[PDB]
RNA sequence: ACGGAAGGGCACCACCAGGAGUGGAGCCUGCGGCUUAAUUUGACCAACACGGGGAAACUCACCAGGUCCAGACACAAUAAGGAUUGACAGAUUGAGAGCUCUUUCUUGAUUUUGUGGGUGGUGGUGCAUGGCCGUUCUUAGUUGGUGGAGUGAUUUGUCUGCUUAAUUGCGAUAACGAACGAGACCUUAACCUACUAAAUAGUGGUGCUAGCAUUUGCUGGUUAUCCACUUCUUAGAGGGACUAUCGGUUUCAAGCCGAUGGAAGUUUGAGGCAAUAACAGGUCUGUGAUGCCCUUAGACGUUCUGGGCCGCACGCGCGCUACACUGACGGAGCCAGCGAGUCUAACCUUGGCCGAGAGGUCUUGGUAAUCUUGUGAAACUCCGUCGUGCUGGGGAUAGAGCAUUGUAAUUAUUGCUCUUCAACGAGGAAUUCCUAGUAAGCGCAAGUCAUCAGCUUGCGUUGAUUACGUCCCUGCCCUUUGUACACACC
C-alpha cells in the first residue's frame, strides 16, 4: 500500500555512473545511497 | 567336431576330437560336476552304451547360460551329441546309428533339446497364467 | 587411403538393409577391402503404461515398443571414395555417422 | 527500454499484428501486416 | 547416445507434428514431410510463410540458419466446413461419397457430441469396405480424430479410410486373405 | 521471491500438459503417460506384442 | 427391450480332483468409521498396492497465515511539475518483504484507480460432453445381393444334430452365393552341423604359457598378440508345421483318439489388433479438450511457512514376514535372463584407500553386445553346530549410538551394530487364483526416485499333484416363451 507522495517540485555517493541527481535522504550516517 | 546343447536356457558347447579319453566338463573332470544328485545323470549319456567304450575321444565342453541342473542337463546333451557327431563323421555311420538307437531307448532328451520355454507373463497378476486374487465380495 | 568405421543406426529396417547393402556393392565396383556387415542385437524400449487415465477398470497393462537396430561396417578408402560414400548415403530415418 | 528490447530484438499481442499459438509450451509468435 | 537420440528425434517429429498441424491449420495441412492439401500456399508470398515458420523452428529448437485422400486433411476440412457453417450430416455424407469416389476403398465417418442438447449421441456415416481390426488396418487404413469447437460444446469426429490395396504401389499389392487363380 | 525447486514434481513437469503426474523420465522422453499414450505413435513407439 | 419364465451352451472372472493360498498374528498399504484446523478427492463382479497417488520444499486440489499480477486490448487521471515501481536508517510479520509505518530518494509516458472485460483454476457439473479406458466381450456376433414365405412391418439365409476357441466347419436343409468381426494378419519363444557377416560376440593353429607333469599332455593370462572359421551368440533374406503318416472313432464328414516321425502336434506356446452396438461404468482431479456458472487482487490464479493425507474405541481387502529338523545358523560350491545408464555433466559404477557396518576417498570404463555386466543373485548343493524346546524360526515392540539421500529425517525416509525375543504351536463358517516350464518357491532389472517397496511391469533359476471333463453352484451368450413395455422395468 505504498503510496508515494506525490513528491512536490524541489548528495552524491559511490558508483560515479550517477548521473549527478541521486542526492540522498540525510536521515543518519546515511553513507548507503539509494540505488543500491 | 563340435556340438552345442541346451535344456531351458543353458547352453553347453562341447569339442570331441581324436585324443585319449579325457572328458571334462568346466576344467573339473567328470567326476566332480557336483550337483550331488546329478552326477549320475552326467554319467548317463557316457554309461549307457558302454562302460568306458571310448579311450580314443577327447570331450571338452563349456556351459552357461541357465541354473545348476538346467547345466548338467546342458552338458550331458551335448556331449552325447558331440559323440553322436564324432561317429558320424570319422567311426562309422552304422555306429553313429545302434549308438542313437540306445539314446533314443534311454531318451532323456538327450539328443533333441527340450523345447519347454518360460512363458511370457501378463498383466494383472504374478506368473504368466496365474492371476492377483479378488475378493470384491 | 585411409581407414573408416560406417555405423547405421534406425528403426525402419527396410531403408537401414537398403542402406548397409548397397554400401557393398558401393565398396565393390570400386573394388575395395572391408570387414563384413556386422549387426550388433536390435534393442526393444519396451515401456509399459496404464492404458486409462483414471483408475477404473480392470488393471490391465499395454506396453510399447521401439525397436532400434543399428549395423557397423569397416573400410578402407580414399578420402574422395569417402566422401562420396557419405554423400550418397542421404536417405531420410536412418542415421550414419563415419568415422576416422 | 525494458520493453524496447524486446520490441527491437522482434525486428501488446491484442492490440493486433501479433498472432499467437502455444503449440506444445512454447509460445509461438509470429508478426503480421 | 543413440537410443536417447532416436528418441529425441521422434519426439521432435511430433513437436514438428504438433506445431505444423496447429499454425498451418488455415492452408490445409495433412503432415509434416510439409504436406498441405494445395501445395502454393506453401509458397505463398513467394515464400513468405515458409520463411516465417524456418525462422521460428529455428528459434524453438536451437537449429542453424543453413544447416484428398488424406484421412487428417479430410478430417480437417470438414471441421473447417462445420465451424464456418453447414448442416452436420449433410456434411458426413459428403465427405464420405467424396471419399468413395475418389477411389478409396471404404470410409466411415462417426460424429459423437452436443448436435442439439441431449444425452449427446453418435451419428454415423460408413460406406464401401471396411476391415477392423488387425495388423492389415496398420497396413491399410488412415484414421483420424478430431475436436471440433464451436460456440456451444465439442464434437468428437473419427474419420477412417480403406485405402484400395489394388492402388497400393509398396508392400503386399492384395489382401492378406485373397486367393486367386488362373486357369 | 522463488524458493528453489531444483528437484522433484516442481522441478520436473510434462511437456504437452505441464502434469507433474503421470511424468515418464524413461529414455529421455521427459512427458506425460497420458500424452505419452495419445501421442505416441508419432514418436516411433509402436504396438506390436 | 425386459421378466422374481423355461431350455441348451460355454468359462478354473464356475465346479469336479487337486496344488498354493486369504480369512486366525505382526507390519507396509488402500478403503470405511471416529475426532482433529484438514485427517483432500474419485471409485463401492466391472471400488478397497487403483487413480501408473512409494504425500518432509514442489506433488496439494485441504487448514491457519504471507506476498504478488503474470487483470490481454480499449477508456480517462495533475499522468508530459512526475502517473507509478523500488529503497537502505529503523519497529513490524520466520522472512535482509518498503506487507505496513516514522521518512525522503532513484528512473520516468510501461503503470494505479475507476470503467468494462477478462485470464487461470486440482472449483462444480463425466444427469451437458469430446477423447480415452473399463465392462457387456478370459465373448462371440452382425449384415446386405438374388431367390423363397408374408398384404405388410418383417422373415429365411443366420438351422434341428454333430464338430470347433469361434456364426469354426461338416451336415441337414427355400435357399444360393457372399461381406465385417473370429480366423486370416503381425510380434515374440522355440529349430536351421543350410546362405549372408562379424577385437562392439564366440571358437580353434601358431611365439607372448608362469603352474603340474617333463614325450608334451589339463587349467591356463597375454583385449592393437597373427591366421582362418561362424558349430556356440548376434540379425537379414529364407526354410520348416500343414496336425504329416499309419490304425480307430467317426451320421456321410467336419473333427477327435493312440503310436511313429518331428524342433515343436492344446489354434506349435504366449500375446498385439479386434466388429454391428450399449452402459446415464470412470475421468471436467492429465491435457493450452470443452458449453454454463463461480472466482477474480481479503482470489477458488500463482507463490512461500507449518502441518495434513501416516493419524486409532473399531471393521474390510490385496500383500511380506511368518508359525520351524524337507528347519535355523555359519562357512563352502558360483548359475541366469528383461534391461537401465552422463556430452552441457554428475548416471551405472569397475579397481585401489579408510571404516566392523552403513558410508566417504584416489581415480577408472562406459553416450554403451565394448564398461557396471559374466549383474561372482537368491532359491539351491556340500560340510558342521543347534535338538527338538515360543527356543537359536519371528524381529513384531523401543532405546542408545553410527551416515548418507535430502536447504529440511521431529510426526522413526533408509541402512547399519547392540540390546526384549512378543503374537503366530497349521487357521471356524467361509473363501481367491490355477491345468506344464503354467502352480508354487526364489531372486533379478524397470516405472515412480534428490532417498526409501512389502506395489506394479517384465525377466529368469528349482519345477510338482490332480483332470484331459461337466453344468452341481456362479457368471454370461443363444433359443423359446409372456408382455398393457418402445423415453423400452429407472
Ligand atoms: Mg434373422
Ligand atoms: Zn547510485
Ligand atoms: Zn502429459
Amino acid at each position: 500500500k505504498h503510496k508515494k507522495v506525490k513528491l512536490a517540485v524541489l548528495r552524491e555517493c559511490s558508483n560515479p555512473t550517477c548521473g549527478a541527481g541521486v542526492f540522498l535522504a540525510n536521515h543518519k550516517d546515511r553513507l548507503y545511497c539509494g540505488k543500491c | 567336431v563340435q556340438t552345442f546343447g541346451k535344456k531351458k536356457s543353458a547352453t553347453a558347447v562341447a569339442h570331441v576330437k581324436a585324443g585319449k579319453g579325457l572328458i571334462k566338463v568346466n576344467g573339473s573332470p567328470i567326476t566332480l560336476v557336483e550337483p550331488e544328485i546329478l552326477r549320475f545323470k552326467v554319467y548317463e549319456p557316457l554309461l549307457l552304451v558302454g562302460l568306458d567304450k571310448f579311450s580314443n575321444i577327447d570331450i571338452r565342453v563349456r556351459v552357461t547360460g541357465g541354473g545348476h541342473v538346467s547345466q548338467v542337463y546342458a552338458i550331458r546333451q551335448a556331449i552325447a551329441k558331440g559323440l553322436v557327431a564324432y561317429h558320424q563323421k570319422y567311426v562309422d555311420e552304422q555306429s553313429k546309428n545302434e549308438l542313437k538307437k540306445a539314446f533314443t531307448s534311454y531318451d532323456r532328451t538327450l539328443l533333441i533339446a527340450d523345447s519347454r520355454r518360460p512363458e511370457p507373463k501378463k498383466f494383472g497378476g504374478k506368473g504368466a497364467r496365474s492371476r492377483f486374487q479378488k475378493s470384491y465380495r | 587411403i585411409i581407414k573408416i568405421r560406417i555405423t547405421l543406426t534406425s528403426t525402419k529396417v527396410k531403408q537401414l538393409e537398403n542402406v548397409s547393402s548397397n554400401i557393398v556393392k558401393n565398396a565393390e565396383q570400386h573394388n575395395l577391402v572391408k570387414k563384413g556387415p556386422v549387426r550388433l542385437p536390435t534393442k526393444v524400449l519396451k515401456i509399459s503404461t496404464r492404458k486409462t487415465p483414471n483408475g477404473e477398470g480392470s488393471k490391465t497393462w499395454e506396453t510399447y515398443e521401439m525397436r532400434i537396430h543399428k549395423r557397423y561396417i569397416d573400410l578402407e578408402a580414399p578420402v574422395q571414395i569417402v566422401k562420396r560414400i557419405t554423400q550418397i548415403t542421404i536417405e531420410p530415418g536412418v542415421d550414419v555417422e563415419v568415422v576416422v | 527500454e525494458d520493453r524496447n528490447k524486446i520490441h527491437q530484438y522482434l525486428f501488446l499481442t491484442s492490440k493486433g499484428y501479433v498472432k499467437t499459438q502455444f503449440s506444445w509450451q512454447y509460445y509461438y509468435y509470429t508478426l503480421t501486416e | 547416445s543413440k537410443k536417447r537420440k532416436l528418441v529425441a528425434d521422434g519426439v521432435f517429429y511430433a513437436e514438428l507434428n504438433e506445431f505444423f498441424t496447429r499454425e498451418l491449420a488455415e492452408e490445409g495441412y495433412s503432415g509434416v514431410e510439409i504436406r498441405a492439401t494445395r501445395t502454393q500456399d506453401v509458397l505463398g508470398e513467394n515464400g513468405r510463410r515458409i520463411n516465417e515458420l524456418t525462422l521460428l523452428v529455428q528459434k524453438r529448437f536451437k537449429y542453424a540458419p543453413g544447416t484428398g485422400l488424406s484421412a487428417v486433411a479430410q478430417a480437417e476440412s470438414m471441421k473447417f466446413k462445420l465451424l464456418n457453417g453447414l448442416a452436420i450430416r449433410r456434411a458426413a455424407y459428403g465427405v464420405v461419397r467424396y471419399v468413395m469416389e475418389s477411389g478409396a476403398k471404404g470410409c466411415e465417418v462417426v460424429v459423437s457430441g452436443k448436435l442439439r442438447a441431449a444425452r449427446a449421441k453418435a451419428m454415423k456415416f460408413a460406406d464401401g469396405f471396411l476391415i477392423h481390426s488387425g495388423q492389415p488396418v496398420n497396413d491399410f487404413i488412415d484414421t483420424a480424430t478430431r475436436h471440433v469447437l464451436m460456440r456451444q460444446g465439442v464434437l468428437g469426429i473419427k474419420v477412417k479410410i480403406m485405402r484400395d490395396p489394388a492402388k497400393s504401389r509398396t508392400g503386399p499389392k492384395a489382401l492378406p486373405d485373397a486367393v486367386t487363380i488362373i486357369e | 521471491f522463488s524458493h528453489p525447486r531444483r528437484y522433484g514434481k516442481g522441478s520436473r513437469q510434462c511437456r504437452v500438459c505441464s502434469s507433474h503426474t503421470g511424468l515418464i523420465r524413461k529414455y529421455g522422453l521427459n512427458i506425460c503417460r497420458q500424452c505419452f499414450r495419445e501421442k505416441a505413435n508419432d514418436i516411433g513407439f509402436n504396438k506390436f506384442r
